[PDB]
């Protein structure tokens, strides 16, 4: 599997990175959605991670969503693609 | 043949799970008879628990605890509890004298065990309190075979620290020798519990020197901290699923600053019965911190923060607060504080929690506390390892730069990469 592997990337920039995972991993996308001192901000984190679980927390006033993934390049947050 | 053993004066009480504070049932040396009569369960592995000092001449209120622990965990099993209470009831150094001929009566009963009914003495596991782990020691070193296990629960100190292996606990007396040191506190020989290692596997809670809850606040108090090593081990019998991680480390110094807490080879271990019977050449000294009530599991964390400033700024002993957020829960306002604080520099350090949070996704920190306008650093990442999940965590700033600035509001950091270590 290839997963984008970005860290917290602006909400309008698209990841360039890949990876090539190792066994049993899948690609997870990190969605954090809230105010900052900069105003509302929304962030993006992908990666291949061992064991994907998804969860949507809100965590202090930040809207934290996590998503699972099986095929290549598709860690790609839902406003993208 | 009771005319063989005449001269032994430990006894040993085969106690039941439904009778587990009374030495109702005594398995008697050469009468095999008495075997059958307390219903010794010959295809069950056997626990010896053997008591310490005792100023009282009477049992400690723990022995009920853990033969009751043992039996909740092992129902099968044959949980016989040694008495040499008149020999525990003596000026410390005869009593510690004492050590010798019961840890004698015990070896002579394992082997008429082993001679009468066969009986494996790798299906023996040897449970020593205090001067017990000392006897438990010296009853091993003379077994005609090896017994397959000895627990030491915070060994005597006084008169074994200086001690030569046949005169004590060692890794020799057992296939293998697990020790919980938790009051190694005093200068050496002058320790309530044993500060050399003297097993394959020496584990010491909290440093090992004193224990959680024990500060002020029969001799019960000045006890808590010795007699911890029982109930850490009662808590591991209690929860099979949930065991308590210890981590192999150069010192308890090195472990405080979350250098050491990797399960590479053996680098990590199971605090009590669910050990990994890991012999090694050297004893591995292991670490861990505790609650101080049962369930005494937590949560280790290394924390790595590079702080980046303008201006070439040192602040000294600075207190901040940390907050892990996770998707099963949360842990908040966890101090620390550090010595110096220094611009362009990295601190790493060690947190613990007794909360299960689960998989990390935010971190909030905060430097806590005109004339002069208030310093601040400038941090972008914050690297985190888990202990127990073997993971390396990343969080990044929401923003390009998280700005902590003292007594001001907290710098909040996002879950950004993960990666198993294994
Ligand atoms: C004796 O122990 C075995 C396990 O070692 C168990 O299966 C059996 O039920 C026990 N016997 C009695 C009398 O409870
Ligand atoms: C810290 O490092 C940054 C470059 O990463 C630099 O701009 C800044 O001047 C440095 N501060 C000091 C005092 O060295
Ligand atoms: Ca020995």
């Amino acid at each position: 599997l290839r997963c984008y592997t970005c860290k917290s990337l602006p909400r309008d920039e698209r990841c360039d990175l890949t990876q090539d995972c190792s066994h049993g991993q899948t690609c997870t996308t990190l969605i954090a959605h809230g105010n900052t001192e900069s105003g509302l901000l929304t962030t993006h984190s992908t990666w291949c991670t061992d064991s994907c679980q998804p969860i949507t927390k809100t965590v202090e006033g930040t809207q934290v969503t996590m998503t699972c993934c099986q095929s290549s390049l598709c860690n790609v947050p839902p406003w993208q693609s | 043949q009771r005319r063989d053993f005449i001269d032994i004066e430990s006894k040993f009480a085969l106690r039941t799970p439904e009778d587990t504070a009374e030495d109702t049932c005594h398995l008697i040396p050469g009468v095999a008879e008495s075997v059958a009569t307390c219903h010794f369960n010959h295809s069950s592995k056997t626990f010896m628990v053997i008591h310490g000092w005792t100023v009282t001449g009477m049992y400690e209120s723990w022995v009920p605890k853990l033969v009751a622990a043992l039996y909740k965990r092992e129902p099968d099993s044959n949980v016989i509890v040694v008495d040499w209470l008149s020999r525990a009831q003596e000026h410390y150094p005869v009593s510690a004298g004492y050590t010798k001929l019961v840890g004698q009566d015990v070896a002579r009963f394992i082997n008429w065990m082993e001679e009468e009914f066969n009986y494996p003495l790798d299906n023996v596991h040897l449970l020593g309190y205090s001067l017990g782990a000392h006897a438990a020691g010296i009853a091993g070193s003379l077994t005609n075979k090896k017994v397959n296990r000895i627990t030491g629960l915070d060994p005597a100190g006084p008169n074994f620290e200086y001690a030569e292996a046949p005169s004590r606990l060692s890794p020799d007396d057992a296939d293998f020798v697990d020790v919980l040191h938790t009051f190694t506190r005093g200068s050496p020989g002058r320790s309530i519990g044993i500060q050399k290692p003297v097993g394959h596997v020496d584990i010491y809670p909290n440093g090992g020197t004193f224990q959680p809850g024990c500060n002020i606040g029969v001799d019960q108090l000045v006890k808590c901290s010795h007699e911890r090593s029982i109930h850490l081990f009662i808590d591991s019998l209690l929860n099979e699923e949930n065991p308590s991680k210890a981590y192999r480390c150069s010192s308890k110094e090195a472990f405080e600053k979350g250098l050491c807490l990797s399960c590479r080879k053996n680098r990590c271990n199971n605090l009590g019965y669910e050990i990994n019977k890991v012999r090694a050449k050297r004893s591995s000294k292991m670490y861990l911190k505790t609650r101080s009530q049962m369930p005494y599991k937590v949560f280790h964390y290394q924390v790595k923060i590079h702080f980046s400033g303008t201006e070439s700024e040192t602040h000294t002993n600075q207190a901040f607060e940390i907050s892990l957020y996770g998707t099963v829960a949360e842990s908040e306002n966890i101090p620390f504080t550090l010595p110096e604080v220094s611009t362009n520099k990295t601190y790493s350090f060690l947190i613990y929690t007794e909360v299960d949070i689960g998989e990390l996704l935010m971190l909030k920190l905060k430097w806590k506390s005109d004339w002069w306008s208030s310093p601040g650093f400038a941090i972008q990442k914050i690297r985190v390892k888990a202990g127990e999940t073997q993971k390396k965590v990343i969080f990044c700033s929401r923003e390009k730069v998280s700005h902590l600035q003292k007594g001001k509001a907290p710098a909040v950091f996002v879950k950004c990469h993960d990666k198993s270590l294994n």
